[PDB]
């Protein structure tokens, strides 16, 4: 033995495993199967979780009468607030099902491993010769989950704030989050819709722009695909008639020529985009909020003289007014 | 509402919790309503009211200072709600009090 | 009067012929409560299998 | 004008609900995700074609050899991820299907919510939600921001109906 | 009878789901009398409308108005501050022709119950047994036809 | 049979006048210098069997007896209700603007 | 459809006798009323007591009655509860309480006419608005 | 004596105060000089959920339960005058204090048992000519037992006692006598029954200690079904003193 | 108050819209009796369609 | 009454059938009591026995 330890190092760090558990893996893999296995378990049979801490059990799995679309990992109580809640600091299972254990359990480990998984997205480039910065790509996706299931949270002073896991407990996320925050009106928010409605833009822009553009190797009864042979040295279509086709779409200037700096763009608009949703979640996490124009054009006598502004002050009234029914004690809502 | 001849310590809210005043999961004694996440809060102008379980039901029932009592007003009517382009209050919240907490 | 064999049970017989009984969540074939099965419960059996 | 479009449907509809809808955000921010993630990839997979740093003068215009390593990218993802790309034909096919395919899903739904033929409610839930009053889920809560959608909005959203909702007819729930 | 029919919002095509299979017998049940119109009156005579549903609406509030339009009577959410409850008011209801015919109802419940249904428009008789109804609206082959074609085009 | 016992509450005296048995304490800003001193008085101080034993409230001041007088005419009273008088309910029912 | 002065006559005292403003008091009161009142009484309502707001009629049933700009400038100078049984300017901002509420410091009789005349003319204008809350937002 | 923060997180707040094994005294009571119990307490320790006997009425017992809520379960800064009878007894009668804490305890098949363990109202009774509190001197009488929803709790679907919906709005043209019991909310409002026995005096010092016993209804959901037989055993403290 | 249009029915409309409006069965759909449809009744027309 | 139970035809695992799926409480139903021994017995007060 050349040395275990040695060895060991050796191993883990090999590029000749299937699947790259690197150094970072060494955290991932635990983390991740954690939190995947409480997950698949909580989502089809955990029972009911009284989320806002006032004793109002709100069921989320399978098995107590949820489908996929409405079930969801509920987030812990709110009595907990941001308190650590670790299965070893309840009385029983029964106490820990009950205040939204799982959730916590859930949130960390994802979240500990997703980064993990983007310090490997490093390791695996840095051992294979190739550049870095794809995990920065892969840093924007993180710092919304991690906006999304801990900033927004420890912002608001409890992790029952935090974005439950499942589909209609999102949406009421959403729904909420906007009443009180007015998201649509933040620049943020914005620039994050600019980022993922371009993306899929650009997404399609490129995409058909280089199919289309394919030099032809293929039979007119053979699949268009098979012109092309994994390791090639030369490229696979026409960058030239490409570009020679968009340039007269828009006009030529408007138009790129140089794969790179395409490609640049390709991932930068998206990844730049999504860093301020990100942000915005980040920040409308300690109460900084859209724009709130609500009864700024008056009249001359002094009228409100309403905008669209208003309407969508309606729609938020209604949100506020009837989420967490039972919840609210007094006239504002500072939590 | 104490002072509307309320008591404090045996009001039930609606889901029968404590419309005032609850106990925190490690039994203190604390603020009702959704502000049971912020039992971990400690200041000079609520402190003397605290006792060594937690808030005292005496000195909340006749030690409760003016000083406190416009503390706590002053303090409501500032949280740190508001807006881009600095509206105090929450995003349903009506243009007036230009404000922003630092 | 509402016994294993009455609800068409066919596995929950077998685990228990050779010792599990009980449940993670506190009842129990014999019908005692406060119990404490321990891991081996039906629960625990149902679980190491999938494994 | 379009955000209350937005919160409209919400309200209204029930959109956010809807399986076609659902579809159409898998593509679109499936779509923004191929985008960046095909760029990042490229551009960190490239060749050296020059002696600066600044990688995006050493690109030649005229085609010939392929602008970065394909074979690099191949072995990356298929040791982060397990999957990975092996056809740029494909993957740039790929490319166009994912994004166009969502916002036809999208349309289809709205198609139906011109006829208010909604994917509003599931039966089997206000069913048991009728008769037991303790039954909860993330989806009976949705509803009942709808219903506050709804009432406080309709007044100055339909001017043509008149609506005067007394105040006591208004959906609240406690202190708010 | 088929007259009065029509004017029942469980026969309009804008009502309904995109899952809510099956006939609209399904929803609020086979159709079997018209129990009448529903006039409302309340303590003064003064005759009372019910305000209509639009189609928009999956649920609508019940709202009283005199012929001006002015809100006299409804069923309030919170009661701690209503001014126009079935109660206060002295809210009655009365019906002409048809199963209910030269019949009136005082007791509020009764009174509620009827101004609930009247926001459907015309008040009928249905039979939820046989297909098992569950009572939630659903489209007429009208509404169908049109949902396929516009999607297929 | 079952019935909501505040809907039916809405159909006698309480619903067209303040019940000094039931109605929450905030109702007394409705009629000149009634709330702060006497609303607390009157609701503190227990049931009353007939509107008038408000006046029989030990301590009332000369001037506090001769307010009460003039507004009972906008009072009334009926049987205590618990789904109105738990809670504390009189104090703070939950509603505010 | 504008501020005529018209709308900018209020009543001054008990005895009907009545005042009219400029629009430069108004205005002016408008900004006095942000700097020492919107904190706590945005919209003619009241934050740290939502049973009591500046509605003229709620005004006209206080005791002693602050609908008119008299009443009003007392009540800023010595606050009293709704039926003026007891002083309450230690909890509450007022010229005998500035060393408490600063910014009644600067306040001179002069801004407190505006004040008041202010919370006699919004209701004028806003109607409705001015006493409720959300609901008419 | 501790701070507060000598106390935080260690859940020593939700524990009624104890006595020594030494005070095992007794009190006098002069009969003639008015007392007050200057702080009562009460520590629950069990809760046991009556079963219900099925069909087969075979007789049923108490079973116990695990406590799926934490520990919020004591009652404390109970105060009230402990007047003092003809007949030479002690009653005591509650004036204000935090006389009540919702709890909620699961069971066997895994069902979630939520009670408002109180004791609102007390009236306890003691021996008749009791010129002095000795151990175990048993203190009996009855409370009452409020909604454990008050009034203004809606349930999922929107529907209320003073507020919120009249009926099953997701279902507009439903039969609506098979729904009745689940749209029309009722108010409960029963009596319990405690008995707080002495176990350790302190004529000193005025302070006595011992174990209670109380039984009452679970939370019956606005009257949506039956309510459960609670019984709740654990221990008290009490501050006696002239005033 | 129960035709067709109540019943789910997309075929049957079609059918009448055109002539076809009885069944060999004896009812017709405007709720005449003792008429006489011919061949050409529902039954019919969906007979030829499936040869 | 678990020893009562045990002397009822409808727990005899030979009566059933091929295709009557499900647990035997999709047949006669889940017990919820003994309603007693029945005794039987004619106008002159002799006891008869059900064959
Ligand atoms: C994860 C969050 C999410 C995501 C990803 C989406 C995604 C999407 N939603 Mg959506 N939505 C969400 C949340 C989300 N939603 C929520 C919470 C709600 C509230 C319920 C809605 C409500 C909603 C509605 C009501 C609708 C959508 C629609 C859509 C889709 C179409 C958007 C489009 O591409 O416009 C593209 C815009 C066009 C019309 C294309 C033509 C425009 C031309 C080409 C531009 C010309 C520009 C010109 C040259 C420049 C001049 C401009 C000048 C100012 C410079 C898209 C799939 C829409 C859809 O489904 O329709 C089919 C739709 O109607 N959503
Ligand atoms: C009529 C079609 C239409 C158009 C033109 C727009 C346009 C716009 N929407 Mg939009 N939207 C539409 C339909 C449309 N929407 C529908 C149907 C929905 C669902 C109901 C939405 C929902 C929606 C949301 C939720 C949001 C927007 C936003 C925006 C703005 C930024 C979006 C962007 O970054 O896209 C990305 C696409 C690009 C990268 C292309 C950029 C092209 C722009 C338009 C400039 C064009 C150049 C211009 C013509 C000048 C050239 C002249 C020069 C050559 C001399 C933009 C003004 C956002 C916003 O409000 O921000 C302020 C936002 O948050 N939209
Ligand atoms: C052989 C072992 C076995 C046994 C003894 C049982 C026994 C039982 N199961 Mg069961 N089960 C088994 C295996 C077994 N299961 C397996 C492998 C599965 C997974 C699919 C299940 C899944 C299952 C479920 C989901 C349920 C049961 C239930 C039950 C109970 C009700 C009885 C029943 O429904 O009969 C049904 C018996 C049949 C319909 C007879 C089938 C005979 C077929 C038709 C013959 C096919 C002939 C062939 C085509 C000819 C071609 C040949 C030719 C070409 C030459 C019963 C105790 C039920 C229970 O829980 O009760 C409450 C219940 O819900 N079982
Ligand atoms: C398009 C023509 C058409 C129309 C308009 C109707 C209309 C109707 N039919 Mg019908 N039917 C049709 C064709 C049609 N049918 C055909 C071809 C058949 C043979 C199978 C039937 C068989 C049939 C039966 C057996 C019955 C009806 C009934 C009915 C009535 C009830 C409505 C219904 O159940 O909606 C249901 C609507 C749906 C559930 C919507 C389906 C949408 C799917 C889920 C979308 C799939 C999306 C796709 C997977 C996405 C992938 C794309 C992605 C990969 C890119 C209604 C009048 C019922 C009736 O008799 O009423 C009493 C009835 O019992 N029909
Ligand atoms: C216990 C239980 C039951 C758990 C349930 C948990 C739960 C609730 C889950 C529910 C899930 C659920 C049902 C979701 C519904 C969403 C869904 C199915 C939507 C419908 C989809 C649909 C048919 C709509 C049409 C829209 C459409 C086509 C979108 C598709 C989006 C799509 C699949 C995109 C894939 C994106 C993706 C991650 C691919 C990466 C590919 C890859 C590794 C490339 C990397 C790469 C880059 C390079 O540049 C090069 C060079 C190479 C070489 C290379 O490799
Ligand atoms: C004619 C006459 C009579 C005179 C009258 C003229 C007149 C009045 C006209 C006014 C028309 C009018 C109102 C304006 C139309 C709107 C307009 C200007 C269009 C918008 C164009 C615009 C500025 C957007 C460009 C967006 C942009 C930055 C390009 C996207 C590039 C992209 C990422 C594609 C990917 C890509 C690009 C490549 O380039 C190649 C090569 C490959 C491979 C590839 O993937
Ligand atoms: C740590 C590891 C984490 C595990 C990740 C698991 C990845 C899922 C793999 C899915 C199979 C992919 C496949 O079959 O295509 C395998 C192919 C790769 O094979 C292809 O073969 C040829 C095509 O003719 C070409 O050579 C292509 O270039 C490519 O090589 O992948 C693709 O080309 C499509 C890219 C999109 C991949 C799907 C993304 C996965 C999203 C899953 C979401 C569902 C979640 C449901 C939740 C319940
Ligand atoms: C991508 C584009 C997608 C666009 C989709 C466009 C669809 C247009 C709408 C068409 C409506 C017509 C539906 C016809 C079917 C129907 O009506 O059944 C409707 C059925 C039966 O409807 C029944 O009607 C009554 C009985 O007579 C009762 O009310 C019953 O309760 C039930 O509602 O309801 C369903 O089961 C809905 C499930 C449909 C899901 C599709 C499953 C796919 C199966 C594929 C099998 C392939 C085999 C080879
Ligand atoms: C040639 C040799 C053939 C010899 C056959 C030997 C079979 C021995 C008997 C085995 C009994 C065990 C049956 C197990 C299944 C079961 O119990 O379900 C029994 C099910 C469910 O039983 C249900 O039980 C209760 C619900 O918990 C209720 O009482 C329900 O009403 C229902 O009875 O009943 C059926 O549906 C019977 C249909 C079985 C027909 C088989 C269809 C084949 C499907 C093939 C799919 C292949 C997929 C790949
Ligand atoms: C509390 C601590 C618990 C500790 C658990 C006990 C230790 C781990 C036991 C693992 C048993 C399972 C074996 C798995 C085999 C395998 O993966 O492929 C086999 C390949 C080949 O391995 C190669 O295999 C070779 C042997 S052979 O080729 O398999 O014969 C071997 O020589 C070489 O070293 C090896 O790299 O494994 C690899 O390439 C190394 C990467 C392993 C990655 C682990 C899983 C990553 C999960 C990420 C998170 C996902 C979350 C959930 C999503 C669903
Ligand atoms: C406050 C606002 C913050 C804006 C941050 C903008 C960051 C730029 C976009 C990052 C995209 C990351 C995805 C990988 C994208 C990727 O890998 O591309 C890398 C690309 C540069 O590649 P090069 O081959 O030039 O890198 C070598 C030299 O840049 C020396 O580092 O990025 C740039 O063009 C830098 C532009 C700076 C201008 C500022
Ligand atoms: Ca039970
Ligand atoms: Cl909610």
């Amino acid at each position: 033995s050349a040395n275990l330890w040695e060895r060991f190092c050796n191993w883990v760090t090999s590029t000749d495993n299937r699947l790259y558990v690197g150094w970072f893996g060494v955290i991932m893999i635990p983390t991740l199967l954690a939190a995947t296995i409480c997950f698949v378990i909580a989502f089809i049979a955990a029972p009911p979780v009284d989320i806002d801490g006032i004793r109002e059990p709100v069921s989320g799995s399978l098995l107590y009468g949820n489908n996929i679309i409405t079930g969801a990992v509920v987030p812990s109580s709110n009595a907990i607030g941001l308190h650590f809640y670790p299965i070893w600091e309840a009385a029983s299972l029964d106490e820990w099902l009950y205040n939204g254990g799982p959730y916590q359990l859930i949130i960390f480990h994802f979240l500990l491993g997703a980064s993990c998984y983007m310090g490997r997205q490093w390791e695996l480039s840095y051992r294979l010769g190739m550049r870095p910065w794809i995990c920065v790509a892969y840093s924007a996706p993180l710092a919304s989950a991690f906006a999304v299931f801990l900033i927004y949270p420890i912002g608001q002073g409890s992790f029952s704030d935090g974005m439950p896991l499942g589909i209609s407990g999102t949406f009421n996320f959403m729904i909420v989050f906007q009443a009180e925050h007015n998201i649509l009106m933040h620049p943020f928010h914005q620039l994050g819709v600019a980022g993922v409605f371009g993306g899929a833009l650009f997404c399609a822009m490129h995409g058909s722009l280089v199919t289309s553009s394919l030099i032809r190797e293929t039979t007119e009864t053979e699949s268009a695909n098979y012109g092309y042979k994994f390791g090639q040295e030369e490229e696979t279509y026409n960058i030239v008639a490409a570009h020679g086709y968009f340039g007269r779409l828009i006009f030529q200037y408007a138009s790129f020529n140089n794969s790179r700096s395409l490609h640049f763009f390709l991932a930068a608009w998206p990844v730049v985009g999504v860093w301020f949703t990100a942000l915005g979640i980040s920040t409308m996490a300690f109460n900084l909020n859209g724009f709130n124009f609500n009864h700024s054009v008056i009249d001359a006598k002094g009228n409100v003289i309403n905008t669209w502004a208003d309407i969508i002050n309606r729609a938020n009234l209604g949100m506020e007014v009837m989420h967490e029914r039972n919840a609210h004690n007094f006239p504002l809502d500072l939590a | 509402d104490q002072k509307l001849g309320a008591n404090v310590g045996s009001a039930q809210g609606p889901t029968g919790l404590g419309k005032y005043l609850m106990r925190s999961p490690t039994g203190e004694i604390i603020f009702g309503g959704e502000t049971m996440r912020f039992w971990d809060f400690r200041g000079p102008w609520l402190e003397p009211l605290r006792g060594p379980n937690g808030l005292d039901l005496n000195k909340i029932k006749n030690d409760i200072q003016p000083w406190q009592e416009r503390r706590a007003a002053e303090y409501m009517t500032h949280a740190p709600l508001g807006s881009l382009n600095s509206v105090g209050g929450v995003a349903t919240e009506i243009n007036s009090v230009n404000f922003v907490s630092p | 009067l509402n016994p294993m064999w009455r609800q068409g049970m066919f596995v929950l017989p077998f685990m228990a012929r050779l010792g599990v009984t009980g449940s993670w969540s506190g009842w129990s074939i014999t019908g005692e409560t406060g119990i404490d099965p321990g891991f081996w419960s039906f629960e625990g059996v149902a679980l190491a299998h999938i494994v | 004008a379009i955000f209350r479009f937005l919160l409209f449907f919400q309200g209204f509809h029930n959109w956010t609900l809807n399986p076609f809808h659902m579809m159409g955000v898998a593509g679109v921010l499936g779509g923004a995700l191929l985008c960046a993630i095909h760029g990042a990839t490229v551009e960190n997979t490239l060749f050296q074609d020059g002696e600066g740093a600044s990688t995006f003068r050493a690109f030649n215009p005229t085609q010939a050899e392929e602008t970065y390593s394909m074979v690099t990218a191949n072995r990356f993802w298929s040791q982060i991820f397990g999957i990975a790309f092996s056809n740029k034909r494909w993957l740039h096919f790929f490319m166009l299907f994912v994004p166009v395919t969502g916002l036809w899903m999208s349309a289809i739904g709205v198609v139906g919510l011109a006829l208010n033929l909604r994917s509003y409610d599931f039966i089997s839930q206000e069913i048991r939600a009728a008769e037991d009053p303790e039954f909860e889920t993330f989806y009976t809560k949705n509803l009942l921001l709808n219903e506050g959608i709804r009432a406080w909005m309709a007044p100055q959203d339909q001017p043509h109906e008149n609506f005067v909702f007394p105040e006591e007819v208004l959906p609240r729930g406690n202190a708010l | 009878e088929k007259l009065a029919f029509y004017d029942y919002i469980g026969n309009n095509p804008a009502k309904g789901g995109l899952f809510r299979t099956g006939p609209m017998n399904k929803g609020d049940g086979i159709a079997q009398a018209w129990k009448g119109h529903a006039v409302f009156r309340n303590k003064e005579g003064e005759e009372l409308f019910v305000r209509r549903m639009p189609a928009f609406f999956e649920s609508f509030p019940v709202i009283l108005t005199d012929k001006n339009g002015v809100v006299k009577a409804d069923i309030p959410f919170r009661r701690a501050e209503s001014k126009y409850s079935f109660e206060q008011q002295g809210v009655t209801v009365s019906f002409y022709g048809g199963e209910l015919n030269g019949q009136t109802f005082t007791d509020p419940p009764t009174v509620k119950s009827y101004a609930r249904k009247a926001i459907f428009g015309e008040i009928f008789e249905f039979d939820t047994e046989t297909l098992n109804s569950d009572g939630i609206f659903r489209t007429s082959p009208r509404g169908w036809f049109t949902f396929a074609h516009a999607v297929f085009a | 049979e079952l019935v909501n016992v505040v809907d039916e509450k809405l159909g006698t005296a309480y619903g067209e006048k303040i019940d000094l048995n039931n109605t929450n304490i905030a109702a007394f800003i409705q009629y000149r210098g009634l709330y702060p001193t006497l609303a607390k008085l009157i609701v503190k101080n227990a049931p009353y069997e007939s509107v008038e034993d408000v006046l029989n409230i030990p301590g009332l001041t000369e001037r506090q007896k001769q307010i009460l007088r003039e507004n009972l005419e906008h009072f009334t009273v009926t049987e205590v209700e618990t789904a109105l008088v738990e809670g504390g309910d009189r104090y703070n029912n939950g509603l505010y603007k | 459809a504008e501020l005529t002065p018209e709308v900018l006559t209020v009543p001054l005292n008990s005895e009907g006798k009545t005042i009219t403003l400029t629009e430069k008091q108004y205005l002016e009161g408008k900004r006095l009323f942000q700097y020492a009142c919107a904190s706590c009484h945005v919209g003619g309502i009241t934050k740290t007591n939502p049973s009591l707001d500046l509605r003229t009629e709620t005004l006209a049933l206080a005791t002693p009655p602050r609908d008119n700009i008299e009443g009003l400038v007392d009540y800023m100078k010595n606050p009293t509860t709704y039926d003026g049984e007891q002083e309450i300017a230690e909890v509450h901002p007022s010229l005998r309480s500035a060393d408490i509420f600063p910014k009644m410091r600067n306040l001179t009789e002069k801004d407190l006419v505006a004040i008041a005349g202010h919370i006699l003319v919004e209701p004028k204008i806003l109607g409705d608005k001015w006493g409720g809350g959300k609901v008419y937002y | 004596t501790l701070t507060y923060d000598d106390i935080v997180g260690t859940g020593l707040a939700n524990k009624c105060p104890t006595l020594d094994d030494t005070a095992r005294g007794a009190y006098p009571i002069d009969s003639s000089q008015t007392y007050r119990i200057a702080r009562l307490c009460l520590q629950p320790t069990t809760f046991l959920v009556k079963e219900e006997p099925k069909n087969k009425r075979q007789e049923a017992e108490f079973v116990p339960t695990k406590l799926v809520t934490r520990e919020t379960t004591s009652l404390d800064q109970i105060q009230g005058e402990l007047k003092v009878n003809s007949d030479g007894s002690l009653t005591f009668v509650e004036e204000d204090g935090i006389d009540f804490q919702p709890v909620t305890v699961q069971m066997a098949g895994g069902e979630r048992i939520p009670l408002l363990f109180t004791v609102k109202n007390l009236v306890a009774s003691t021996q008749p000519n009791v010129t002095s509190i000795t151990t175990s001197t048993d203190f009996k009488g009855e409370f009452n037992v409020p909604s454990y929803r008050t009034a203004n709790f809606l349930d999922p679907k929107g529907r209320g006692l003073a507020s919120g919906y009249d009926s099953a709005i997701a279902l507009p043209q439903a039969k609506e006598e098979e729904l009745a019991r689940a749209n029309v909310k009722r108010f409960s409002l029963t009596k319990g029954q405690i008995s707080l026995n002495v176990a350790k005096v302190d004529g000193r010092t005025g302070e006595i200690a011992g174990t209670f016993e109380s039984e009452q209804l679970s939370d019956d959901d606005m009257g949506a079904h039956e309510p459960h037989e609670v019984k709740i055993q654990g221990v008290f403290y009490a501050s006696i003193e002239p005033a």
